[PDB]
């Protein structure tokens, strides 16, 4: 597992970018790949997907007729170019990768990303009541995080996961499909919730469970991102 | 529809999933079968080695006149045979080797040759005798030091067929033993067959280059009896 | 025009009668073997229950023709019922020849080139073949959707037959000479293919004998048949002189003879001679 | 000395038998004679999986009643989410030719082989996201005809070397290996608390075992033919077995002895599988006749057929729930019913 | 030689496969009769379940 992401630099007012994404240790055709963006000192905003062997593209709409996205399956590398960027698009950018089926774990591993400086209607609005809440190694700990709609489906899965950006480094899954715990995340962290209001408790705090904790759906192709809520030692 | 964004992208890999099953389908469908069988005492290792230049199947891959074959050989499994077979059905051909020159055991081979005849489930399965070990035979006939009419007393009565075209250069014993060894091998191949599937015995040796187009030649016949079949022809 | 004589007529409707039974026969059985079982439903059977079903409908037109020769021309069905009738015959009859040159093409792909070549043959593929042979047969007849039936001249009890307008004539010739290519077509590809078919079963006994006289025969009757039918197509579409309409109504009264003789004799050509088949049917009937 | 101990081994099998007699006081007929008819069942095909090319010849349900691994003598393991339709995984095999498939009741790991006579173990849950060699289990000196996991580090193999082996993942070491049988082993099965095992042989005998112990506790020989297929009661004390003289057998561990027989005069074929549904009333069989038949395993009655196929029935499985029934043919279609 | 070993070897086996208790057919029967009515109610095969709890048929 490794994937290593570059051409995050100083861009002008208009002019577009080329972001390269190259992947090893891991097969490239059967991951999907997911580029998100999280402006300095903000959240985390998803950006764009594509499917295993160039089948199924989707953008946002803040980014739609100006990303586009594109996968060099030998050499393992993902391409998103851009156009006529903007101060609004200033951000860390990150590569994703997923993988879907019965049992699977999605958004599992996540590049290092690269700092790229330039100079809501029908979105499941994932809304994070905490901010900042302050808590001690030793102590248990509960967050909880709402939606705009019932997450739950006819299949029975609740498509919200939890990820923990530690300080200075990239987001990690902790929880996926509301209760699945992801591999090599301590047993500590579980969630919970219903279809509209969702929890995460960190049952003995640690150095480590330290940072910004998001809470994202996955019915909507927009895949929209959580807030955020921080934790301080 | 009503699939959620998860349900989808496993339709979308289920469906790429069926895409390369059907790649895979077109690989193997445009290769031709065939399972290997014989004695230690049959030239077997012999055969299979000149075609190419603990586990218990071995696979040889020849590609003759831009068709690809499957050779299949079975060596470390045990004697017993009605029961591993049955996975080999399927395959265009089955060929037999049988050690022509050696007398003492050739009443085993027989045996073994009418045994996979009557099996149920080889019954539409094309057989092909190769009747290896030609030249060893051949001296052993000249010799005179070792007589098929004591194991077999028919072979006294049995004579040179008039229709039969003698190999050129060929003595008239070592013909007639040849030609005796593939009567009675064709007599057990008719009884029973009822046109279901028809063997094709050769004369075949060990240093012998021909292998692969005689393969290439039955199992060209065995198709298109197999089409007249299917195509409503006969 | 005028009806014929007792003559003939009378042995005609008989022989008519003894073509319809054994065709109908024939085709119900095949049609039957190749839905209550599944080793006989094949791609080549496929294409042999298309012919059945086919010739079925063909030789369903049996009693309405036979009327419009036993009764003479009043015509009461009106000309929806005659529109129907020379759109289903023209239709069923081209699929049935676009079916048995189909067959011809697969027979000799498979056969001339047993490990020559292998084009790999799906069922998706063998439906979707059918289905285009069909819809192209069915359009082939789209003019005669558009061209033919004017009944209307004591005014009912002695009509005018089903004939076309006069002028319209005109166009109904063109079409029937552009049906005279799918005369030409199939014989081409039928005693081409075959033949070369045929140059490789006796260029390699017991049963690759049988097998190249089954074509031949095959041939023979498909020319028998299929000949006479266009052959006086021809001539009834130039009937300018008495003596013309005369040659005409009689070698037609042959001509129709021979077409449903097709109908008969095509399952027993194919299908009988099949040893799957007559094994289908020594099951379902013994 | 050889005479003096064929003697006593017939005594002792007479012994055996005046014992089994001794206590063969009565039969299930009598007893269940009171007992409701279960009537007719109507099963009907519910789901069909088609991305096959070849014959399928093993499969096994996991924990799950969700999830189907299904194995192809194209050389294919494929694993379905079968309330969907949707092709897990596919892994191509090294070697074409198979005939056993286990899965792993945590899903973690899946076993398969054939006549390669190695026995292949992959895991679905690699780092790399593909699926790769987790252990080639190697030693058996026959084709592996049926294996099952005790957990995921110990796997029990049947081969045709007239042993089965015992094997620990860890090491890839014949942990355990046990020569008892006298005929090829062809199917096994385990026991709900996996302390004991059951397998059948091609001599037309059936052995009990213990896992740890490894001796042939008991016994069973009531078949006339080669014995096919071997399943366990739900509860743990009972098995039934078939083989191909048309007729199926059904033991008691506890007794020693047979305990009831079903069949009928029209079935003239051999038998592929057999297994219990939840409660074990209903005893699902496979046939060579492109048929499967259901009875009722105390009354002994016809109670439903599957005719669904168009060839052999050559596996047939039923879920951990009792929701649904699996049934795989030769040709390469899998078809679910319930 | 391996006459005597086998011979041996079998004739240990039926000795332990003959001296062990059992008990009578009718506790078996009695006892699998009793196991598969508890569990009749807990079979879908046996007892179909309606639709909306079959999770193969909507
Ligand atoms: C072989 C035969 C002979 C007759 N008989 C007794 C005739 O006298 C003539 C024969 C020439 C025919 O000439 C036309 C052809 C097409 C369209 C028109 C529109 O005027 C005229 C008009 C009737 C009737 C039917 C058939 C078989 N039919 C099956 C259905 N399809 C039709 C084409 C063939
Ligand atoms: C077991 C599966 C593969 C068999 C499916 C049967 C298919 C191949 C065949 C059998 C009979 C066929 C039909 C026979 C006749 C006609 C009339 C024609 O005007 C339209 C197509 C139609 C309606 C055919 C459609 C395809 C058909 C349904």
């Amino acid at each position: 597992v490794q994937l290593v992401e570059s051409g995050g630099g100083l861009v002008q007012p208009g002019g577009s970018r080329k972001l390269s994404c190259s992947a090893s240790g891991f097969a490239f055709s059967s991951f999907g790949m997911h580029w998100v963006r999280q402006a300095p000192e903000k959240g985390l905003e998803w950006v764009a997907y594509i499917s295993s062997g160039s089948g199924t593209i989707y953008y946002a709409d803040t980014v739609k007729g100006r990303f586009t996205i594109s996968r060099d399956d030998p050499k393992n590398t993902l391409f998103l170019q851009m156009t006529s960027l903007r101060s609004e698009d200033t951000a860390m950018y990150y590569c994703v990768r997923s993988i879907y089926y019965y049992g699977s774990s999605p958004f599992d591993f996540w590049g290092q990303g690269t700092t790229l400086t330039v100079s809501g209607s029908a979105d499941i609005v994932m809304t994070q009541a905490t901010s900042s809440v302050p808590v001690t190694p030793g102590e248990s700990v509960s967050i909880s995080c709402r939606s705009s709609k019932s997450l739950l489906h006819s299949n029975g899965n609740t498509y919200l996961y939890w990820f923990l950006q530690r300080p200075g480094q990239s987001p990690q899954l902790l929880i996926y499909r509301m209760s699945n715990l992801a591999s090599g995340v301590p047993d500590r962290f579980s969630g919970s919730g219903s279809g509209t209001a969702f929890t995460l408790t960190i049952s003995r705090l640690e150095a480590e469970d330290v940072g910004v904790y998001y809470c994202m759906q996955h019915l909507e192709y927009p895949l929209t991102f959580g807030a955020g809520t921080k934790l301080e030692l | 529809c009503t699939l959620s964004a998860e349900d989808k992208a496993a339709v979308e890999r289920s469906k790429m999933i069926e895409k390369q099953l059907q790649k895979d389908k077109q690989v193997y469908r445009r290769t031709l079968r065939l399972l290997l069988l014989g004695a230690d005492n049959s030239g077997k290792s012999t055969i299979v080695k000149q075609m190419r230049i603990t586990s218990g199947i071995f696979e040889t891959k020849f590609q003759v006149d831009k068709v690809n074959f499957h050779m299949f050989d079975v060596g470390a499994q045990r004697d017993e045979r009605r029961k591993w077979i049955q996975c080999f059905n399927d395959v265009t051909a089955i060929i037999f080797v049988v050690d022509s020159s050696d007398y003492n055991r050739l009443q085993e081979a027989l045996n073994d040759f009418k045994s996979i005849w009557n099996n149920r489930w080889l019954r539409t399965i094309s057989v092909i005798l190769f009747l290896n070990k030609q030249d060893l035979l051949a001296e052993k006939v000249l010799a005179g030091k070792s007589k098929i009419e004591d194991y077999f007393p028919e072979f006294a009565r049995y004579t040179t067929p008039e229709d039969a075209t003698p190999e050129p250069g060929e003595d008239p014993r070592v013909t007639r033993a040849k030609y005796f060894i593939r009567k009675e091998f064709v007599d057990i191949s008719t009884a029973s067959g009822d046109g279901r599937h028809i063997c094709y015995p050769h004369f075949t040796c060990s240093v012998d280059t021909e292998n692969a187009r005689r393969i290439f030649n039955d199992c060209k016949d065995i198709i298109l009896q197999m089409n007249l079949r299917e195509y409503n022809l006969v | 025009c005028s009806p014929f004589p007792l003559g003939a007529l009378v042995p005609v409707t008989a022989v008519c009668l003894c073509l319809f039974v054994v065709g109908v026969s024939g085709n119900v059985v095949t049609v039957m073997l190749i839905g209550r079982y599944r080793d006989m439903r094949t791609t080549t059977n496929l294409y042999l229950g298309s012919m059945a079903v086919s010739d079925l409908l063909i030789l369903l037109g049996l009693p309405f023709d036979l009327y419009r020769l036993w009764r003479s021309r009043p015509w009461v069905f009106g000309p929806l019922l005659c529109r129907l009738s020379l759109y289903v015959g023209e239709g069923c009859t081209y699929a049935t020849l676009l079916h048995m040159t189909a067959l011809s093409v697969e027979r000799y792909l498979a056969i001339c080139r047993p490990l020559r070549a292998r084009v790999l043959v799906t069922r998706r593929r063998v439906r979707a073949l059918i289905a285009v042979l069909w819809a192209v047969a069915l359009l082939s007849a789209g003019p005669f959707l558009f061209l033919v039936g004017v009944e209307q001249d004591a005014a009912a009890l002695f009509s005018r037959e089903c004939r076309p307008s006069p002028a319209q004539l005109g166009a109904l010739r063109v079409m029937l000479w552009v049906t005279t290519a799918y005369f030409f077509l199939p014989f081409l590809c039928l005693s081409i293919l075959y033949g070369l078919i045929g140059r490789e079963l006796w260029s390699s006994e017991r049963g690759h004998r049988q097998t190249v006289r089954v074509l031949l025969v095959v041939v023979l009757a498909f020319i028998i048949c299929w000949l006479p039918f266009h052959v006086g197509r021809i001539i009834y579409i130039n009937t300018e002189d008495s003596r013309m309409m005369y040659f005409s109504q009689y070698f037609n009264i042959v001509a129709l003879q021979l077409f449903y003789l097709s109908a008969s004799i095509n399952p027993i050509l194919y299908n009988l001679i099949s040893k799957k088949y007559r094994a289908a049917a020594f099951k379902l009937l013994l | 000395e050889l005479d003096q101990l064929r003697q006593e081994a017939e005594q002792l099998k007479n012994q055996i038998r005046d014992a089994r007699k001794a206590c063969a006081d009565a039969t299930l007929s009598q007893i269940t004679n009171n007992i409701d008819p279960v009537g007719r069942i109507q099963m009907r095909t519910r789901r069909t999986l088609r991305g096959h090319l070849a014959k399928i010849y093993a499969m096994h349900w996991g924990t799950d009643s969700r999830l189907l691994v299904s194995a192809s003598q194209d050389g294919k393991l494929i694993i379905w989410d079968s309330y969907t339709t949707n092709k897990v995984h596919a892994i191509p095999l090294r070697s074409s030719w198979v005939m056993t498939c286990a899965y792993a009741p945590s899903g973690n790991y899946v076993a398969c082989g054939g006549l390669d006579n190695i026995c292949s173990i992959y895991n679905l849950k690699t780092r790399e996201g593909n699926v790769r060699v987790s252990r080639e289990l190697a030693g058996h000196t026959g084709y592996l005809s049926c294996c099952r996991f005790l957990d995921d580090n110990q796997i029990v193999t049947s081969s045709g070397d007239t042993t089965c082996a015992l094997w620990d993942i860890e090491t890839g070491q014949q942990t355990t290996t046990f020569t008892g049988h006298t005929g090829d082993v062809m199917s096994l099965s385990l026991a709900p608390d996996t302390r004991l095992f059951v397998s059948g042989a091609c001599d037309a005998s059936a052995k009990l075992w213990d896992v740890r112990e490894g001796m042939c506790r008991q016994t069973f020989t009531g078949h006339e033919s080669d014995i096919n297929a071997i399943c366990f009661f739900p509860n743990g004390n009972a098995f039934a077995t078939g083989s191909d003289d048309a007729t199926c057998r059904l033991f008691d561990l506890r007794a020693d002895q047979e305990l009831m027989t079903y069949s009928h005069d029209n079935i003239i074929c051999g038998i592929t599988s057999v297994s219990f549904s939840k409660s074990g009333r209903l005893l699902l069989a496979g046939y060579d006749d492109f048929n499967c038949n259901v009875w009722d395993a105390l009354k002994a009655d016809r109670a439903g057929v599957l005719a669904g196929h168009d060839n052999r029935v050559s596996c047939l499985g039923v879920t951990d729930d009792g929701m649904a029934v699996a049934t795989g043919s030769w040709d390469s279609f899998l078809k679910i019913w319930n | 030689t391996a006459s005597i070993a086998q011979a041996r070897k079998l004739v240990e086996q039926l000795k332990m496969e003959a001296n062990i208790d059992r008990i009578k057919v009718s506790k078996a029967a009695a006892d699998l009769m009793a196991y598969c009515e508890a569990h009749a109610k807990e079979d879908p095969l046996l007892t179909p379940v309606p639709a909306s709890e079959n999770p193969f048929r909507e």
